[PDB]
This record gives C-alpha cells, sequence and structure tokens, in this order.
C-alpha cells in the first residue's frame, strides 16, 4: 500500500 | 534498459528549479520537439525520490514546483506563450501523476511498459488537487491575457470596418494563440475550452458595442455581422473545433443581427421576433428594434406600438431585466485526464538545458 503524502497550505 | 527516472543531489534542488521552470524559454528550439518536457522531467525526478522512499525530497520538489511556476507568472504572466507554455506544463504533470499513479482507473491506454512506471511509495492524491487549482488560476491568467489583445481589436474588426484593425486582424491572432497553445501540447479538451471562452468575450464585447452605439442598427449590418460570424465559423472549421461550444456563445449576436434583418411591422412579425430571439433579453430585443435605422426611403422605424406588443408577448419570461452581456463571464474550466504515449524510459534530457547535474536512471 502507498502512503498519503500530505499537502496543506504551510508545505507551501 | 533505462528505468524512466531522473536522480538529482538535495543540494542541487534550487538549481533544478532555477534551470527547468524559473529560467527556461518556452520559444526555445529544444522544448520544442518534446511537448511537455518540463512535466516528463519532473515526474521522473518524482519518481526518483519516490523510489528512494523519501518522503521528505518528495515534498520538497513538489512544492518548490508550485512555487515557482507561481513565480514565473507573477513575473512574466501577461505574456500569452509564457502562460501558455505553464498551464500546459502544470496539465501535462497532473496527468503524469494520474498515469503512473498506480490507480487502475488512470492506466487504461498505458502500455504494459507504462505500467511498470508507476510509483510505489507515495499517494500523491493531495498534490494533485493542488496542482489542479493551480491550473485553474493559470486559465483564468490566461483567459484575461487574451483579453486584453484581442479587446482593441473587436469593434472595429466585428461592426466598423466594412494600428488598424479589420477581421483578418482578429483571425491572424487567433491563429496565433492556437498555433502557440498547439506547440506547447496544450491538451486539445483545453483548447477547446480556451477557444470557446474567446469567441464568447468576441460575441459579448461586439453585442455591448452596438447596443451602446446608434450606427449599428441597420439591415446592412446585419448582413455585415452575419459575414464577420461566418468567418468565424469557418476557422473553427478549419481548425477543427466546431464541437468546442464556440459558435454557440455566439447566439445573442447571432439573433440580434437575424433581428436587423426581419420584418417588423405585423402581428405575425412580433411573433416571429418572439419565437427567434430566446437568447436575447426583453431590453435588448427593445433596444435593437428602437435603434434600428430604415435603409431608404422605402423602409420605416419601427413603431412604439409594435415594440408594446413585443413586450406584451414576452411578459412572463423569467427575463434578466439587464441590457448588457456581461463580457468578463468565465466558464469553468475542466481538465480531463489525457494520458500519453510517451515512453518515459527514451526520454533524452537536451544538452542545451543546462541539466547535466541530472542523471539518467
Amino acid at each position: 500500500k502507498k502512503r498519503l503524502l500530505s499537502f496543506r497550505d504551510v508545505d507551501f | 534498459d533505462f528505468q524512466g527516472m531522473l536522480e538529482y543531489k538535495k543540494e542541487d534542488e534550487q538549481k533544478l528549479v532555477k534551470n527547468l521552470i524559473l529560467e527556461l524559454k518556452p520559444r526555445g528550439v529544444a522544448v520544442n520537439l518534446i511537448p511537455g518536457l518540463p512535466a516528463y522531467i519532473l515526474f521522473m525526478c518524482v519518481r526518483h525520490a519516490d523510489y528512494l522512499n523519501d518522503d521528505q525530497k518528495v515534498r520538497s520538489l513538489l512544492t518548490s514546483t508550485i512555487n515557482s511556476i507561481k513565480k514565473v507568472l507573477k513575473k512574466r504572466g501577461d505574456d500569452f506563450e509564457t502562460v501558455s507554455f505553464w498551464l500546459s506544463n502544470t496539465c501535462r504533470f497532473l496527468h503524469c501523476l494520474k498515469q503512473y499513479s498506480g490507480e487502475e482507473g488512470f492506466m487504461k491506454h498505458n502500455t504494459s511498459r507504462q505500467n511498470e512506471h508507476c510509483l510505489t511509495n507515495f499517494d500523491l492524491a493531495e498534490y494533485r488537487q493542488v496542482l489542479s487549482d493551480l491550473a485553474i488560476q493559470i486559465y483564468q491568467q490566461l483567459v484575461r491575457v487574451l483579453e486584453n489583445i484581442l479587446q482593441p481589436m473587436i469593434v472595429s474588426g466585428m461592426l466598423e470596418h466594412e494600428g488598424t484593425y479589420t477581421l483578418d486582424s482578429i483571425l491572424r491572432q487567433l491563429n496565433s494563440f492556437h498555433s502557440v497553445m498547439c506547440q506547447h501540447g496544450m491538451d486539445p479538451e483545453l483548447i477547446k475550452q480556451v477557444v470557446k471562452q474567446m469567441f464568447y468575450i468576441i460575441g459579448a464585447i461586439t453585442l455591448n458595442n452596438l447596443l451602446l452605439r446608434k450606427d449599428m442598427c441597420s439591415w446592412s449590418k446585419g448582413m455585415q455581422i452575419r459575414y464577420n460570424v461566418s468567418q468565424l465559423e469557418e476557422w473553427l472549421r478549419d481548425k477543427n473545433l466546431m464541437n468546442s461550444g464556440a459558435k454557440e456563445t455566439l447566439e445573442p449576436l447571432i439573433q440580434a443581427a437575424q433581428l436587423l434583418q426581419v420584418k417588423k411591422k405585423t402581428d405575425d412579425d412580433a411573433e416571429a421576433i418572439c419565437s427567434m430571439c430566446n437568447a436575447l433579453t426583453t431590453a435588448q430585443i427593445v433596444k435593437v428594434l428602437n435603434l434600428y435605422t430604415p435603409v431608404n426611403e422605402f423602409e420605416e422605424r419601427v413603431s412604439v406600438s409594435f415594440i408594446r406588443t413585443i413586450q406584451m408577448r414576452l411578459r412572463d419570461r423569467k427575463d434578466s431585466p439587464q441590457l448588457l452581456m456581461d463580457a468578463k463571464h468565465i466558464f469553468p474550466v475542466t481538465f480531463p485526464f489525457n494520458p500519453s504515449s510517451l515512453a518515459l524510459e527514451t526520454i533524452q534530457i537536451p544538452a542545451s538545458l543546462g541539466l547535466g547535474f541530472i542523471s539518467r536512471v
């Protein structure tokens, strides 16, 4: 199973 | 055989996005050859970082990519070619992320070899959403730049003409836009949407001008508009864009031109106008009839009684009371999945792009 890599505003 | 991935050192990530995004020239001979090359390179870099199980490296590259594209478009966002190039590449990057996601729904057009190139460690579904949202923003920018370029041409080309603008000026500009989008490998379904939007703008600005001047409502002008629209329709035909929805956006203008040419005297004439003008508001119909100028002494103006009969007949329409089209309306854009046949393991980076510090795997 692949792992969901999280994306939110603070990453950018 | 190569795997279809690209390796780079973490210390070279800023140099990577500098040469691949911030300073990459869309007019270079080296990126004409493979439309979408920046997107393919980025994806092949994502593949290697994914292969390394390096979540931090994948995030850093993916974040840097969005930030860099935004930077380019802040600086050169008024250049149509630059905006088209980055819209095209953002979309191709999105398609790659889907095509090679490992999700069966996106693999139907894949070769067996392409299926070998799917990501193995990370699910990037949330990033795909971010990227889609960026593409919407870039598309909005593209529409605004094309609109600004066309705006000075539209009234003279569509209404006044029977540095200096004519219908041919408009056609040349549409040809230029379309050629550039094709050169960039923009998705055919996205080019269709851009062209639909451009035609909407042409029709809205033209009709609004017709409604605001006092000299554009005559039988002869109706003929001229008809001819000009027919030339726009032939352009669509020549570009195989007749199913784009673009012609349909001109319906208000088309109906206004028709209204200029019909009889305007009897109850039957009034019924006919109400039956034919479904794409014009009552206010627009009434305006045109009030503006209408007879061709010579053998034609008369439209009577007050005739105009009131039109109003009475259309009384139960859920009509907007507005006179002018909203020429700033933008139809919602979509980016349907467009898988490519390009084999990642065969992609060579042109040496002229200054990416020699990246290595093929």
